[PDB]
């Protein structure tokens, strides 16, 4: 199946360059124009380039003298590089695979498979790792506390991804210090409160954060 | 000056039908679109092309309830039977010569779901966050529709205002809202009081969760 994974830094200071890349999997690269989409907290799509290595490449006249797509065939890859970034470019960024064209100068206009997003933020706020605290008190609801981090997000699992039923991670709260903070909780059997052990998994990749939390009552 | 217009929102009621527009600026209006659906919380989906005579293809594994049809400049999406995960900004979009371009999206609301009542956790400070010379308490609000509340503090019975912080509710995996209330105290605040209490107010409702140190 062809699969589009976006992946770059969280965090970059203003005025600084901004580099993303988009890696397929399951299909070739070769003969589509892949695009660069971004979405700001709560707004729409906004179209930024797009890019066919052996034919074009052409950016949204709002950001072509920032913007920089290129490809990578050996790597399966698509990159962009955005220059001299502003807080107006604190968005999730998405590649998605565009118009095919062939040989003869025909072509099949298409937009029809997406990445996952990738989300950045752009700030002078240094990078700053979670604490992490356990939360403990029919069914019982155990959790971990993230506390106290910069950029979003964070990801929190539980028992390494073994547990997924009644996980709800919600979302974050942003403090007057700048800083974030969220809390992940499993709803479990009050009996199994004895019969298992309860690890939240916190990442936390701006700061290269890591940690495991026992939660148990 | 290729512009897709879409109205900002849309309503409808439960099972009922739906029909979104995008209309083409004149310079453009024989061009195909593609619609897309973005769901709360999640990146957008490709949901299918319809082009300037009218027909339409959806994407692999995209059902037959939502259709696509076209009239003079303005492009269409029907959707039928809706269901609460119907809920979604939808976007426009098209192909232009060297650019393309995404409407301004419409966000669609379903109505007739039903009234649900917020599942509310209130948690102690840690043993561990002690030792860090903090205390948190973390009132977790879960499960509730339509998609407001309010919360309220209290300590031996009185307001508490200072330290509080609240987020803004969104919705869920489950088609339900969430939010939460933290109150921030020092481990000697903690200590002192019998109890404190997280009042969750929905729909005219107010329910209550107390920790005790
Ligand atoms: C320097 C630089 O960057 N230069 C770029 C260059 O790279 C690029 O190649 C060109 C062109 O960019 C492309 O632009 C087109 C849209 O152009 C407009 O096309 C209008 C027609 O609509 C397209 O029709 C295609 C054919 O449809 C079929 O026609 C049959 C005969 O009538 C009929 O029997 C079939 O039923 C029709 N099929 C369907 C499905 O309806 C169709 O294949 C396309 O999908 C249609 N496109 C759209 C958007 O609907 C035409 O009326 C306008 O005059 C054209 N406008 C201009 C300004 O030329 C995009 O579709 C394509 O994605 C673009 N390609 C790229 C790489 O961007 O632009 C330079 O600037």
């Amino acid at each position: 199946q062809v699969q589009l994974q976006e992946s770059g830094p969280g965090l970059v200071k203003p005025s600084e360059t901004l580099s993303l890349t988009c890696t397929v999997s399951g299909g070739s690269i070769s003969g589509y124009y892949w695009s660069w989409i971004r979405q700001p907290p709560g707004k729409g799509l906004e179209w930024i380039g797009y890019i066919h290595y052996s034919r074009s490449t052409n950016s949204n006249p709002a950001l072509k003298s920032r913007v920089t797509i290129s490809s990578d065939t050996s790597k399966n890859q698509l990159s962009l590089r955005l220059s001299s970034v502003t807080a107006a470019d604190t968005a999730v960024y998405y590649c998605a695979r565009d118009t095919y064209y062939y040989d003869s100068g025909d072509y099949e206009d298409a937009f029809d498979i997406w990445g996952q997003g990738t989300m950045v933020t752009v700030s002078s706020a240094s990078t700053k790792g979670p604490s992490v605290f356990p939360l403990a008190p029919g069914t019982a609801a155990l959790g971990c506390l993230v506390k106290d981090y910069f950029p979003e997000p964070v990801t929190v699992s539980w028992n390494s991804g073994a547990l997924t039923s009644g996980v709800h991670t919600f979302p974050a709260v942003l403090q007057s210090s700048g800083l974030y903070s969220l809390s992940s909780v499993v709803t479990v059997p009050s009996s199994s409160l004895g019969t298992q052990t309860y690890i939240c998994n916190v990442n936390h990749k701006p700061s290269n954060t890591k940690v495991d939390k026992k939660a148990e009552p | 000056q290729l512009v897709l217009t879409q109205s900002p929102s849309a309503s409808a009621s439960l099972g009922a039908s739906v029909k979104l527009t995008c209309t083409l600026s004149s310079g453009h209006s024989n061009y195909a679109i593609a619609w897309h659906q973005q769901q709360p919380g999640k990146g957008p989906r490709y949901l299918m092309k319809v082009n300037r005579d009218g027909s339409h293809i959806r994407g692999d594994g995209i059902p037959d309830r939502f259709s696509g049809s076209t009239s003079g400049a303005e492009r269409y999406l029907t959707i039928s039977s809706l269901q609460s995960e119907d809920e979604a900004d939808y976007y426009c979009q098209t192909w232009g010569a060297g650019i393309r371009v995404f409407g301004g999206g419409t966000k669609l609301t379903v109505l007739g779901q039903p009234k649900a009542a917020p599942s509310v956790t209130l948690f102690p400070p840690s043993s561990e966050e002690l030792q860090a010379n903090k205390a948190t308490l973390v009132c977790l609000i879960s499960d509730f529709y339509p998609g407001a509340v309010t919360v309220a503090w209290k300590a031996d019975g009185s307001p508490v205002k200072a330290g509080v912080e609240t987020t803004t509710p969104s919705k869920q995996s489950n088609n339900k809202y969430a939010a939460s209330s933290y109150l921030s105290l020092t481990p000697e605040q903690w200590k002192s009081h019998r109890s404190y209490s997280c009042q969750v107010t929905h729909e005219g409702s107010t329910v209550e969760k107390t920790v005790a140190p």
